[PDB]
C-alpha cells in the first residue's frame, strides 16, 4: 500500500509535466537536497531537464560569500577573508553566514563595537571545527 | 568507486589518489620560488607546543649539499619518500661520481611513489617541493601523490595552496633575485597565515649556484623579517 | 516492450531531435551515441538541448560535436575538470 | 546473531565460533554410528544403509582401519572421512618410522585432532563435517576417544554419534556395564544401532569392526549375519 | 528564455522547461529560489 | 642406510595396502626402492 | 549496477564495464595526434600547464631511435608502459643487435595489457598509447587502448575533445602518403588545433612534436624547436 | 559495526573481537590458582562430568609444561591445546639452548608474545584462551601468572578465570593473607572457593581436581591431587562448616 | 536459510554444503543421461549421443573417454569439466602405472578423482566440477567393476547405475532390474542398458543417437562398439 | 542475481552465469565462418572497420598458431590474441617435446583446458573469445574445431561464431563441403560472409581469407589477393 | 564509511583507522616526561593494582638500553612488543657499529616500525604512544601510533593529555630544570595534576648523565611530595 496517494499526486504532477496535453510555456523549478529518492520517471530529463547541482563553494567562491555576509556587519577592514574561506574547507554557505554571526556575537560578549580578525577566527574554531571532527590535535600532529 | 586504487570510476577517475591530494590539502603551507640567482624555499611551522622542540618539526629536509625539499601531509609519507631521495642521490653518486640532478631526484621519488598500486597499498598523501641546483642551473620541481611531477618557477603546495599560488602569480616574473624572491615568499606566508609572522613559525631555506652551502637560515630570519 | 536505446537508435534519436538546430555537418553521432550508454530517447533529446543551450553560451552560431559531448556530460550532471594525475 | 555465523576466524559477541557449531550439526545429521569400550577391548559398529540396490555394499567400507591395532569410524560427512582416514595413517606410519613402535592410540587421536584443527584457523577453508571415533589397544588396556572438526577429543567409555545420538546415548548408560566382554558389546553396540535403524538388519547394511589385543579387525558379513541371529 | 525568447527560435532550440536544485543542504537552492521570485517579472507559485 | 630405506620403503607399502585392501605386489616394492635409491644417486 | 566493481565480473550484457571506464579514463588526458607519410612517421601532442607559470606537462615520450610514443590516460600508468616498453626495446637490442620492430613492441604491449584485464588485483592500464615508429617495413603509427586492443592506424587521434582532429584526419588521409616532413607535421598540427577551442591557439609552449623518419631517429621538438614547423601555419578561420 | 575483523580498532579505540575473546573466557570452566609460602596451586572444574565418559588424561585442565612448570586452561579445547603444545615446545627450546629451566615469566611473555600476533595480524582469530601459570625458579620462588587472550599478562598471589570467576577473586581477596598462608590453608581455600563458586553443592571430588607445585630437595616436584586426598579434603571442609554452624 | 549459498566453505545451519549440491544440480545441465551396467562377465555403459546440428563432425561429439587401455569412462555434466576431470584420471592412472609398476585398478582411479573433488570442496580455491564419470574397468579377481565419482567427492561401486537428467528413472528402472536373478550376460547387459535408456527417453533409438563402451573379461580392453554392432543389439533387443 | 558475480559460484539451479555471460559476449561479435572442405580448411572473417583510420589488415582476425594451423577468434579482441598467444606457446612447447608438429585434435584439446581453467576461479574470469582451429596434414587429413568461452571443443565440419551463427549456419548446411576442394570454397565462403553481413547495421567491412590444405602443400597461409578478389566478385555477383 | 580499513583515504583525506589507534593510547594512563641539564625524569600514573595482584609484571618504565628509557601509554601488549623489538634493535646497532645506540635513532626505528604496521592492511596498528629518553646530550622524543616521532622538552601522554600539558608549558622554566631534585620535584607536580591519590599512585624514573636507571621507592617520592606540599603551604 505505502502512501498510494501521495504517489498518485505524484503521478498526476509527472503528468502534467510532459506527456499528452503540452504542458506549455511553464517553466518548472524544483529543488530538493536529497534527489536521489526521487522518482526516475520525475527525474527524466523530459519534466525535469536541466539538473544544476549546487556544490560546496570554491576558495574563491567562499571568500565572495564572506565578503556578502560581512558586508553589513561593523567589523574591521583588515579581515583577511581569504583566511577565513581557507580555514572552513567544506563548508555550505549557510555556514559561512553562521560563522560571521558567531563572530559578531563573540564581538558583543565582550562589548567591543568592531569585530576584529580574531572574533572570526574564534567564530571559525566554534563553528566549523567545533564540530567538524573528533580529529583531535595529537590526532591532528599526523600531518605537517 | 572510492575504496581502491585499482577500481575505476564512470567517469575514468580513481577516487583514490584525488583523495590524496586532500591530504595533502591539510597539510601546511610551503612556497618555493626559482629565480636565475637560485632557489628560495618557505615553510609556516605551525608550532603546537612551546615545549616542542621547533627543530624536530621537519618541514625542509637536505636530500643532498645541493638539493633540499619540502614536504607537505602525512609526516610518515614524506619522510619515507624524503629518504628514498637520499637514498637515490647517494646511489647515483656513488654509481656515476656525480651530483644527481633534482629532475632525477624527482624522477626516482616519482617512480616510488607510482606503486601504490603495482604489485598482485595506497598512495603516499604527500606533495613534494624539491629545490637546488644541478648542471643546467637552479630548478625547483613538485611532485604529487600519484607520482605526476613537474618544474615550477614558483609553486606553492600545502593549506593555502590556492591563495598562495594566485599570489605567486601575481607576483612573480622570470627576473627576479634571491633576495626579492625571499621577500615575496615571506610577505605570502604573512598574508596567509592566521598566527603573527614572526622567527618561529616559519622556517627558510635556499640554494645557490656557487654557494650549495648554507642550505637553511638561523637567526637571520629576523633579519629579514623585521626589514619586510 | 519499449527497450532502452540502441546505439544506432541513441544516434537516430540525436539526428531526429537535432532536425530544427544548426548543426555542424562534422559532427560523428555514432561517436555520441556511444558516448552515451544507457541513455534513454529523452536523456538523448536532453543531450541535443543542452548542446544547443551551450553553443549559445559559447556564443556560437552552429553546433559542434564538442559541444554535444559538453551536453553528454550535463545531462548526467557531471562536471569535467583537469584532473592532475591525468596530463 | 547471524551476522557471525560465515567467518571462521570472527568471535561473535556472545563469543562463539558458530562455523564450528554448524560443523557439529552437519556431524549430527550424518548416519548413526556406535562406539563402546568394553574390559577387552572397543567395538565401533555404524549404518551403512545405501539408498538402493544399485549400490555396492562391499565397494567402500565405513570402518577403517589405521595401524593393525588401531580403527576409526565416523558420522557426518563422507567424503571428508576419506581425508582423515588418509592422513591418520600417513601419522600411524611416521611416528613408526620414527620411533619403530606402533603409534599409541591417545597421540594418533592427539595428532589426528590437531590436523582437524588446522581445517577451523583460516577463512576459505571448510572445518571437517565429519566426528571420528577411534578405537586402540596399547599397554593391555582398550582405548575409545572422539575427535571433533573443532579439534576437541575425549575419552568416551560408551557413546553414538549421528542420526538419533541422543537415542543411542539413552539407550546406553542402561545397556552398558564397564565390566562387560567383547562379545557382549558386540551385542550391545548392534542393540544400539537398532534404536536407530530403520528397516531389517542385512548383514550388509551394519559394519562392525573389533580393536581387540590381537589389533584391529572389520567384521567379515558372515560374522555380523551371526550376531545378528544371535542378537534378533 | 522569457525576456528574450528571440535568441532561441533563431537556433531553433527549444529551452529547457524545468531545472532540477540538487546539493548539499544551506548551499543555495532556497536562496537562487528567492532570487528568481525577487526578479521573476512573470507568475511565481511557490507550491507548498 | 639400508635399514632406514628398507623401514621407510615398507611404511609406504603398509600404507598403500591400507589404501587397497589387498595384498601388496612384489613389483611395486621394487619400483618405489628403484625410483627412492635412483632419486639419490647411488648415495643410500 | 553490481558488476560495476572489478574486471573480472561479466555484465550480464557481455561487456566487462571496468574495461571501459579504463577506456573513458583516456579522454581525461589531452589531445593527441599521430600520422604517417611514405617515409615519416609524425604525432603532435597537446602539453597541458596545471599553473600559469608551471612548466607544460611531457606528452611524447622517447622509447628508443626509432620508436617514440604520445601518452593520453594516467601519469602512472603511461610511465609504467614507457619503462616497459623502453626495456623490451634494449632487450631487443642487446640480443639480436637489430632495432624492435613495432609491430612487435606493440603486441608485446597488448600482451601485457590484457594481463590486468583478466587477473584481479591490478587495475587496467589506464592510457591510450599513440606508438610512431619507423622500421624496414615503413613507418608506422599504432595506437593501443587500455582494453589491450591495439589498431594499426594510418592517422589517430586520442584523448579529450580528439574526435575532431579524427574527423580531420579522415577528411585528409588521401594526401598524407605522398607528403613531405613539413606537410605532414603542418597536417598533423592542424588535426591537433582542430581540438582546441575557439579561444585556444597553439603556441611553442604547449605543442610537443616527435618525428622519426627514413635518416632521422625519433626527435622530439618542444618549445623554440616547435616553432619552425609552427611558422607559416594557415590561420585558422574565425 | 567495527567488529567483523581483529585489526580493526573502534572509533573509541577499542578491539572488540579482543573484547569478545575476554568475555568468552566466562564460558570456560572455572580454573583458580593460589600462591602460598613453599606452595602453588591451581583447582578446577571437571565441568562435562557424564558417565559415559572415560577419565583416562587425569588431567584435562593441568598441564606441565616445564619440569618446575605447570599451567591451567581455560578456553577453546583446541586453541588450548595447541597453546600447551607450544608452551612445551618454548620450555624445550630454552632449556636446550641455555642448560638452564626458563624462569617461568619469560615463558609467560613467550606465549603472551604470539597471542599478540593473533590479534595484530590479519586473518587469524585471537587465541580465545587465557591460562594460569605455577611455577619456581632461581629468581622469585613460586609464582603465580594470569594471560589473556589479548596476550596481556601479570603476576598475582590468588586469582580465577572461567565460570563466576568475579565471585572467586572477590572470596580470595576477602579470604587470603598476604606472606603467612601455607599449603594447608590455601588448599582449604581454594576448596572452600570451589563449593562457592560452583553452583553444584557438597563440591563432589570427581568434579575438582587439584595440581600442586612444591619445592623438595631441589626437585620442584609437581603433584596432581589424586581423588582419595580430595575427599579427605572435602570431608575436612564439610566438618569445618559444621563446626561453624555450632554459633547458631 | 539459503542465504548461506554463496561459498562453497560456509556450513548452513543445518549443517549442509549448498554449493555442492548446486553442483549436482549442474551434473543434469549437460542434457544427456549415461546408464552403465555391472554384468556377470562384463561392464558396458551406453550414453546418449545428442548432435543436434548436421555440421558437427559426430566423431568428436563422444562422451565417451578411454582413460586406460583397461579402463573406460563415460562422462556427464558440462564438457569442458568432464573434459578436465578426463585428463586429470588419465594423469593420475599414468602416475599410479609408473610408480607401481601395475595398473590402477578403477577403485583408486575413482578414489583419487573423489579425493581431488573433495579437496576442491574443503579449500575455497576451486570451483568444483560439475561432471559425473562412471568408470568401468575389469580388475582381476574381482571381474567387471563400475563406479560412480561425483562432484562431492563420494565414489562408489555400483552393480548398475547412471546418472544426468533421467538419473531417478533409470536408476528405479534398473533396480526394478537387479532383484530378479537372471543370467547377466554380455549380450544381456547390453540389452538392459539400452532397454534403461530407451523406457527413460521413449525413444526409438537409431543407432547414431547413442554410444556404448564395453569392456569384458575375456578381452579386458575398452571398446566403443561401433554403429553396425550398436544396431545389431537393437534389432535383437526389438525381437 | 547473487550467484553472478564469480565464475566460481554455482546458482542453484545449476550454471555458471559468468560463463553464460562471455559466450552471450562472444555472441556480439562480427561473424567469423569456418569451413573443411575435401582437402583442406578455409576461413572467411567479416572484420568490421570502425574507423576509416585504421589500415588495411588492422585487428586482423586471422592467426597461424603453427605452420601448419589457423585461428578465425570472435570476441573480443585482446583475449583472442591472448589466447593466440597460448595456443602458439603451447604448438612450440609440443614440437620441442615431441619434435614434430602438434596435432591439431591435441592442440585445440590443449587450448581448450586454458580456456577452460579460466572458469573456476573467482580471481580470474572466462575467456571473452571463442576462436576456430584449422589444419591440414597428409597423415590426419582436414580438421577444424571450435572452442567457445566455456572451452567445450569438437571437431565441426563447418560453423560459424559471432553475430550471424544460426544465419551462418542455415547457409553452411547447404554445401556438400564432403566433396569439392577448398578452391571453390573459398568463393562459397566469400558468398556465405557477404550474406550474412548486415550493411545497415555494421557499415563497411573487410573480408579476410586463410587457408590450409594440400593446395597450401599443409601450411596455413592467408589466401593470396587474386584469389581474394576473386571471391568478393562472385559474392557480388549474387546480389539476386 | 571510511574507516574500516588501514590503506583508504577519507574523501577529506583521513587515514580513519591511523586516527582510531590513538584512542587506544587516550585510553591509558598518564606518563609525564621532562629533561634536564643532568637528568632526564619520567614519572608514571602507576594505577592501584588488585590487592592479590602482584605489581611487579605491571612495568610502564622500561630501559630500552643502558643510556635509554621508554614509558609507553596504550595497550599492554603491543607495548611490550614494541619494547622487545626496540631493545633488539639497539642490541643489533651497537653490534653493527660499535657506538651505543642515540635516543634518536631508537625513537626512529620505533616509529618507522609503527608506521610500517599502518601501511599495510590486515596488520593491525600499534595502538600506543612513547616516550623515550636518554642520552647521547639529554634528549627527549615521543612517538604515535601513527608512525611519527617528535622532540619535545616536556610531554604527557595518556589519560591526562591536556591538562597536564597544560600544566607543563607554563611550568617548564629554565630554572624548574637548574637542579635534579627541582627538575624531579617538577614531574611530580606535573603528575599529582592528574593522578590525585598521592605518591601511592606515582613511579618516577631517573636517568642521570652517564648514569643507569633508578627506579624511585616510595619513600624518596613521598619525602619529594612532602617537600612539593610544604612548599605549596606558602598560599595560608
Ligand atoms: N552562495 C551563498 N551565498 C550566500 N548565502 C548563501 C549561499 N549558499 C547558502 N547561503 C545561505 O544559506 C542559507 C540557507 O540555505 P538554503 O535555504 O538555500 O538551504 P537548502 O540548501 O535549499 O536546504 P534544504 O535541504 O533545507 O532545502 C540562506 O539563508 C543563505 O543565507
Ligand atoms: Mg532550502
Amino acid at each position: 500500500g505505502g502512501d498510494n496517494e501521495v504517489q498518485r499526486t505524484m503521478l498526476e504532477l509527472i503528468n502534467q509535466l510532459d506527456g499528452f496535453d503540452p504542458r506549455g510555456n511553464i517553466k518548472v523549478l524544483m529543488a530538493t537536497n536529497r534527489p536521489d529518492t526521487l522518482d526516475p520517471a520525475l527525474m527524466r530529463p523530459g519534466r525535469l531537464d536541466r539538473k544544476i547541482e549546487f556544490s560546496l563553494p570554491d576558495l574563491e567562491g567562499r571568500t565572495h560569500i564572506f565578503k556578502i555576509h560581512a558586508r553589513s556587519m561593523s567589523v574591521e577592514r583588515d579581515i583577511r577573508f581569504e583566511l577565513l574561506a581557507r580555514l572552513c574547507p567544506n563548508s555550505t554557505g549557510a555556514e559561512i553566514r553562521s560563522v560571521c554571526t558567531e563572530a559578531g556575537m563573540f564581538a558583543i560578549r565582550a562589548r567591543r563595537k568592531i569585530a576584529t580578525e580574531k572574533d572570526f577566527l574564534e567564530a571559525v574554531n566554534k563553528v566549523i571545527k567545533s564540530y567538524a571532527k573528533f580529529s583531535a590535535t595529537p590526532r591532528y600532529m599526523t600531518y605537517n | 568507486y572510492d575504496r581502491g586504487v585499482n577500481t575505476f570510476s564512470p567517469e575514468g577517475r580513481l577516487f583514490q589518489v584525488e583523495y590524496a591530494i586532500e591530504a595533502i590539502k591539510l597539510g601546511s603551507t610551503a612556497i618555493g620560488i626559482q629565480t636565475s640567482e637560485g632557489v628560495c624555499l618557505a615553510v609556516e611551522k605551525r608550532i603546537t607546543s612551546p615545549l616542542m622542540e621547533p627543530s624536530s618539526i621537519e618541514k625542509i629536509v637536505e636530500i643532498d649539499a645541493h638539493i633540499g625539499c619540502a614536504m607537505s601531509g602525512l609526516i610518515a609519507d614524506a619522510k619515507t619518500l624524503i629518504d628514498k631521495a637520499r637514498v637515490e642521490t647517494q646511489n647515483h653518486w656513488f654509481t656515476y661520481n656525480e651530483t644527481m640532478t633534482v629532475e632525477s631526484v624527482t624522477q626516482a621519488v616519482s617512480n616510488l611513489a607510482l606503486q601504490f598500486g603495482e604489485e598482485d597499498s595506497r598512495p603516499f598523501g604527500v606533495a613534494l617541493l624539491f629545490g637546488g641546483v644541478d648542471e643546467k642551473g637552479p630548478q625547483l620541481f613538485h611532485m604529487d601523490p600519484s607520482g605526476t611531477f613537474v618544474q615550477c618557477d614558483a609553486r606553492a603546495i600545502g593549506s593555502a595552496s590556492e591563495g598562495a599560488q594566485s599570489s605567486l602569480q601575481e607576483v612573480y616574473h622570470k627576473s627576479m633575485t634571491l633576495k626579492e624572491a625571499i621577500k615575496s615568499s615571506l610577505i605570502i606566508l604573512k598574508q596567509v597565515m592566521e598566527e603573527k609572522l614572526n622567527a618561529t613559525n616559519i622556517e627558510l631555506a635556499t640554494v645557490q649556484p656557487g654557494q650549495n652551502f648554507h642550505m637553511f637560515t638561523k637567526e637571520e630570519l629576523e633579519e629579514v623579517i623585521k626589514d619586510i | 516492450e519499449f527497450p532502452m536505446p540502441n546505439e544506432e537508435a541513441r544516434a537516430r534519436i540525436m539526428q531526429i531531435h537535432s532536425r530544427k538546430m544548426n548543426v555542424s555537418p562534422d559532427v560523428n553521432y555514432e561517436e555520441l551515441a556511444r558516448c552515451t550508454d544507457d541513455f534513454n530517447g529523452a536523456q538523448c533529446k536532453a543531450v541535443c538541448v543542452e548542446a544547443g543551450m551551450i553553443a549559445l553560451r559559447r556564443g556560437a552560431t552552429e553546433l559542434t560535436h564538442e559541444d554535444y559531448m559538453e551536453g553528454i556530460l550535463e545531462v548526467q550532471a557531471k562536471k569535467k575538470a583537469n584532473l592532475q594525475y591525468y596530463a | 546473531e547471524r551476522g557471525y555465523s560465515f567467518s571462521l576466524t570472527t568471535f561473535s559477541p556472545s563469543g562463539k565460533l558458530v562455523q564450528i557449531e554448524y560443523a557439529l550439526a552437519a556431524v549430527a545429521g550424518g548416519a548413526p554410528s556406535v562406539g563402546i569400550k568394553a574390559a577387552n577391548g572397543v567395538v565401533l559398529a555404524t549404518e551403512k544403509k545405501q539408498k538402493s540396490i544399485l549400490y555396492d555394499e562391499r565397494s567402500v567400507h565405513k570402518v577403517e582401519p589405521i595401524t593393525k591395532h588401531i580403527g576409526l569410524v565416523y558420522s557426518g560427512m563422507g567424503p571428508d572421512y576419506r581425508v582423515l582416514v588418509h592422513r591418520a595413517r600417513k601419522l600411524a606410519q611416521q611416528y613408526y618410522l620414527v620411533y619403530q613402535e606402533p603409534i599409541p592410540t591417545a597421540q594418533l587421536v592427539q595428532r589426528v585432532a590437531s590436523v582437524m584443527q588446522e581445517y577451523t584457523q583460516s577463512g576459505g577453508v571448510r572445518p571437517f563435517g565429519v566426528s571420528l571415533l577411534i578405537c586402540g589397544w596399547n599397554e593391555g588396556r582398550p582405548y575409545l576417544f572422539q575427535s571433533d572438526p573443532s579439534g576437541a577429543y575425549f575419552a568416551w567409555k560408551a557413546t553414538a554419534m549421528g542420526k538419533n545420538y541422543v537415542n543411542g546415548k539413552t539407550f546406553l548408560e542402561k545397556r552398558y556395564n564397564e565390566d562387560l566382554e567383547l562379545e557382549d558389546a558386540i551385542h550391545t553396540a548392534i542393540l544400539t544401532l537398532k534404536e536407530s535403524f530403520e528397516g531389517q538388519m542385512t548383514e550388509d547394511n551394519i559394519e562392525v569392526g573389533i580393536c581387540n589385543e590381537a589389533g584391529f579387525r572389520r567384521l567379515t558379513p558372515t560374522e555380523v549375519k551371526d550376531y545378528l541371529a544371535a542378537i534378533a | 528564455p522569457l525576456l528574450h525568447p528571440e535568441r532561441f527560435v533563431n537556433l531553433g532550440i527549444e529551452p529547457p522547461k524545468g531545472v532540477l536544485l540538487f546539493g548539499p543542504p544551506g548551499t543555495g537552492k532556497t536562496l537562487c529560489a528567492r532570487a528568481v521570485a525577487n526578479r521573476t517579472d512573470a507568475c511565481f507559485i511557490r507550491v507548498i | 642406510d639400508t635399514d632406514m630405506t628398507t623401514q621407510l620403503i615398507s611404511s609406504n607399502l603398509e600404507l598403500h595396502s591400507l589404501s587397497t585392501g589387498r595384498l601388496p605386489r612384489v613389483v611395486t616394492a621394487n619400483r618405489m626402492l628403484k625410483q627412492m635409491l635412483f632419486r639419490y644417486q647411488g648415495y643410500i | 549496477n553490481q558488476y560495476d566493481n572489478d574486471v573480472t565480473v561479466w555484465s550480464p550484457q557481455g561487456r566487462i564495464h571496468q574495461i571501459e571506464y579504463a577506456m573513458e579514463a583516456v579522454k581525461q588526458g589531452s589531445a593527441t595526434v599521430g600520422l604517417k607519410s611514405k617515409t615519416h612517421a609524425v604525432l603532435v601532442a597537446l602539453k597541458r600547464a596545471q599553473s600559469e607559470l608551471a612548466a607544460h606537462q611531457k606528452k611524447i615520450l622517447h622509447v628508443d631511435n626509432h620508436i617514440g610514443i604520445s601518452i593520453a590516460g594516467l601519469t602512472a600508468d603511461a610511465r609504467l608502459l614507457c619503462n616497459f616498453m623502453r626495456q623490451e626495446c634494449l632487450d631487443s637490442r642487446f640480443v639480436f643487435d637489430r632495432p624492435l620492430p613495432v609491430s612487435r613492441l606493440v603486441s608485446l604491449i597488448g600482451s601485457k595489457t590484457q594481463i590486468p584485464t583478466q587477473r584481479y588485483g591490478r587495475r587496467p592500464y589506464g592510457v591510450g598509447l599513440l606508438i610512431a615508429g619507423y622500421d624496414d617495413m615503413g613507418p608506422h603509427i599504432f595506437q593501443t587502448c587500455p582494453s589491450a586492443n591495439y589498431f594499426d592506424c594510418r592517422a589517430m587521434s586520442i584523448g579529450a575533445r580528439s574526435q575532431s582532429a579524427r574527423t580531420y584526419l579522415e577528411r585528409h588521409m588521401s594526401e598524407f602518403m605522398e607528403c613531405n616532413l613539413n606537410e605532414l607535421v603542418k597536417h598533423g598540427l592542424r588535426a591537433l588545433r582542430e581540438t582546441l577551442p575557439a579561444e585556444q591557439d597553439l603556441t611553442t609552449k604547449n605543442v610537443s612534436i616527435g618525428i622519426v623518419g627514413k635518416d632521422l631517429e625519433f626527435t622530439i621538438y618542444d618549445d623554440d624547436d616547435v616553432s619552425p614547423f609552427l611558422e607559416g601555419l594557415e590561420e585558422r578561420p574565425q | 559495526r567495527y567488529d567483523s575483523r581483529t585489526t580493526i580498532f573502534s572509533p573509541e579505540g577499542r578491539l572488540y573481537q579482543v573484547e569478545y575473546a575476554m568475555e568468552a573466557i566466562g564460558h570456560a570452566g572455572t580454573c583458580l590458582g593460589i600462591l602460598a609460602n613453599d606452595g602453588v596451586l591451581l583447582a578446577a572444574e571437571r565441568r562435562n562430568i557424564h558417565k559415559l565418559l572415560d577419565e583416562v588424561f587425569f588431567s584435562e585442565k593441568i598441564y606441565k609444561l616445564n619440569e618446575d612448570m605447570a599451567c591451567s586452561v581455560a578456553g577453546i579445547t583446541s586453541d588450548a591445546n595447541v597453546l600447551t603444545n607450544e608452551l612445551r615446545l618454548i620450555a624445550q627450546r630454552y632449556l636446550l639452548q641455555y642448560q638452564e629451566p626458563i624462569p617461568c615469566e619469560q615463558l609467560v611473555t613467550a606465549l603472551c608474545d604470539i597471542k599478540q600476533a593473533y590479534t595484530q595480524f590479519g586473518g587469524k582469530r585471537p587465541f580465545g584462551v587465557s591460562l594460569l601459570y605455577i611455577g619456581w625458579d632461581k629468581h622469585y620462588g613460586f609464582q603465580l601468572y594470569q594471560s589473556d587472550p589479548s596476550g596481556n599478562y601479570g603476576g598475582w598471589k590468588a586469582t580465577c578465570i572461567g565460570n563466576n570467576s568475579a565471585a572467586a577473586v572477590s572470596m580470595l581477596k576477602q579470604d587470603y593473607k598476604e606472606g603467612e598462608m601455607t599449603l594447608k590453608s590455601a588448599l582449604a581455600l581454594a576448596i572452600k572457593v570451589l563449593n562457592k563458586t560452583m553452583d553444584v553443592s557438597k563440591l563432589s571430588a570427581e568434579k575438582v581436581e587439584i595440581a600442586t607445585l612444591t619445592r623438595e630437595n631441589g626437585k620442584t616436584v609437581i603433584r596432581v591431587l589424586k581423588q582419595k586426598e580430595v575427599e579427605q579434603l572435602i570431608k575436612k571442609h564439610e566438618e569445618e562448616e559444621a563446626k561453624a554452624e555450632r554459633e547458631k | 536459510s539459503a542465504g548461506f549459498d554463496r561459498h562453497i566453505t560456509i556450513f548452513s545451519p543445518e549443517g549442509r554444503l549448498y554449493q555442492v549440491e548446486y553442483a549436482f544440480k549442474a551434473i543434469n545441465q549437460g542434457g544427456l543421461t549415461s546408464v552403465a551396467v555391472r554384468g556377470k562377465d562384463c561392464a558396458v555403459i551406453v550414453t546418449q549421443k545428442k548432435v543436434p546440428d548436421k555440421l558437427l563432425d559426430s566423431s568428436t561429439v563422444t562422451h565417451l573417454f578411454k582413460i586406460t587401455e583397461n579402463i573406460g569412462c563415460v562422462m556427464t555434466g558440462m564438457t569442458a569439466d568432464s573434459r578436465s576431470q578426463v585428463q586429470r584420471a588419465r594423469y593420475e592412472a599414468a602416475n599410479w602405472k609408473y610408480k607401481y609398476g601395475y595398473e590402477i585398478p578403477v577403485d583408486m582411479l575413482c578414489k583419487r578423482i573423489a579425493d581431488i573433488s573433495q579437496v576442491y570442496t574443503q579449500n575455497a580455491e576451486m570451483r568444483p566440477l560439475g561432471c559425473c564419470m562412471i568408470l568401468i574397468g575389469i580388475d582381476e579377481e574381482q571381474g567387471p567393476q563400475v563406479y560412480k565419482c561425483d562432484p562431492a567427492g563420494y565414489y562408489c561401486g555400483f552393480k548398475a547405475t547412471a546418472a544426468g537428467v533421467k538419473q531417478t528413472e533409470s536408476t528405479s528402472f534398473l533396480e526394478k532390474k537387479v532383484k530378479k536373478k537372471f543370467d547377466w550376460t554380455f549380450e544381456q547387459t547390453v540389452e538392459t542398458a539400452i532397454t534403461c535408456l530407451s523406457t527413460v527417453l521413449s525413444i526409438d533409438f537409431k543407432p547414431s543417437e547413442i554410444e556404448v563402451g564395453v569392456v569384458t573379461v575375456e578381452n579386458p580392453k575398452f571398446r566403443i562398439l561401433t554403429e553396425a554392432e550398436i544396431d545389431a543389439h537393437l534389432v535383437a533387443l526389438a525381437e | 542475481t547473487g550467484y553472478d558475480l564469480s565464475a566460481s559460484t554455482f546458482s542453484p539451479d545449476g550454471r555458471v552465469f559468468q560463463v553464460e555471460y562471455a559466450m552471450k559476449a562472444v555472441e556480439n561479435s562480427s561473424t567469423a565462418i569456418g569451413i573443411r572442405c575435401k582437402d583442406g580448411v578455409v576461413f572467411g572473417v567479416e572484420k568490421l572497420v570502425l574507423s576509416k583510420l585504421y589500415e588495411e589488415g588492422s585487428n586482423k582476425r586471422l592467426f597461424n598458431v603453427d605452420r601448419h594451423v589457423g585461428m578465425a577468434v570472435a570476441g573480443l579482441l585482446a583475449d583472442a590474441r591472448s589466447l593466440a598467444d597460448i595456443a602458439r606457446e603451447e604448438a612450440s612447447n609440443f614440437r620441442s617435446n615431441f619434435g614434430y608438429n602438434i596435432p591439431l585434435k591435441h592442440l585445440a584439446d590443449r587450448v581448450a583446458m586454458y580456456v577452460h581453467a579460466y572458469t573456476l576461479y573467482s580471481a580470474v574470469r572466462p575467456f571473452g573469445c571463442s576462436f576456430m582451429l584449422g589444419s591440414y596434414s597428409v597423415n590426419d587429413g582436414a580438421q577444424l574445431y571450435m572452442i567457445d568461452p566455456s572451452g567445450v571443443s569438437y571437431g565441426y565440419w563447418g560453423c560459424a561464431i559471432g553475430k550471424a551463427r544460426q544465419a551462418a549456419k542455415t547457409e553452411i548446411e547447404k554445401l556438400q563441403m564432403k566433396e569439392m576442394t577448398c578452391r571453390d570454397i573459398v568463393k562459397e565462403v566469400a558468398k556465405i560472409i557477404y550474406i550474412v553481413h548486415d550493411e545497415v547495421k555494421d557499415k563497411a567491412f573487410e573480408l579476410e581469407l586463410s587457408w590450409v590444405g594440400e593446395l597450401t602443400n599443409g601450411r596455413h597461409e592467408i589466401v593470396p589477393k587474386d584469389i581474394r578478389e576473386e571471391a568478393e566478385k562472385y559474392a557480388k555477383e549474387s546480389l539476386k | 564509511s571510511y574507516d574500516r580499513a588501514i590503506t583508504v583515504f577519507s574523501p577529506d583525506g583521513h587515514l580513519f583507522q591511523v586516527e582510531y589507534a590513538q584512542e587506544a593510547v587516550k585510553k591509558g594512563s598518564t606518563a609525564v616526561g621532562v629533561r634536564g641539564r643532568d637528568i632526564v625524569v619520567l614519572g608514571v600514573e602507576k594505577k592501584s593494582v588488585a590487592k592479590l595482584q602482584d605489581e611487579r609484571t605491571v612495568r610502564k618504565i622500561c630501559a630500552l638500553d643502558d643510556n635509554v628509557c621508554m614509558a609507553f601509554a596504550g595497550l599492554t601488549a603491543d607495548a611490550r612488543i614494541v619494547i622487545n623489538r626496540a631493545r633488539v634493535e639497539c642490541q643489533s646497532h651497537r653490534l653493527t657499529v660499535e657506538d651505543p645506540v642515540t635516543v634518536e635513532y631508537i625513537t626512529r626505528y620505533i616509529a618507522s616500525l609503527k608506521q610500517r604496521y599502518t601501511q599495510s592492511n590486515g596488520r593491525r596498528p600499534f595502538g600506543i604512544s612513547a616516550l623515550i629518553v636518554g642520552f647521547d646530550t639529554p634528549r627527549l622524543y615521543q612517538t604515535d601510533p601513527s608512525g611519527t616521532y617528535h622532540a619535545w622538552k616536556a610531554n604527557a601522554i595518556g589519560r591526562g593529555a591536556k591538562s597536564v600539558r597544560e600544566f607543563l608549558e607554563k611550568n617548564y622554566t629554565d630554572e624548574a630544570i637548574e637542579t635534579d631534585d627541582l627538575t624531579i620535584k617538577l614531574v611530580i607536580k606535573a603528575l599529582l595534576e592528574v593522578v590525585q591519590s598521592g605518591g601511592k599512585n606515582i613511579e618516577l624514573a631517573v636517568m642521570r648523565r652517564d648514569q643507569s636507571l633508578k627506579i624511585l621507592n616510595p619513600e624518596e617520592i613521598e619525602k619529594y611530595v612532602a617537600e612539593i606540599e610544604k612548599e605549596k603551604e606558602e598560599n595560608e
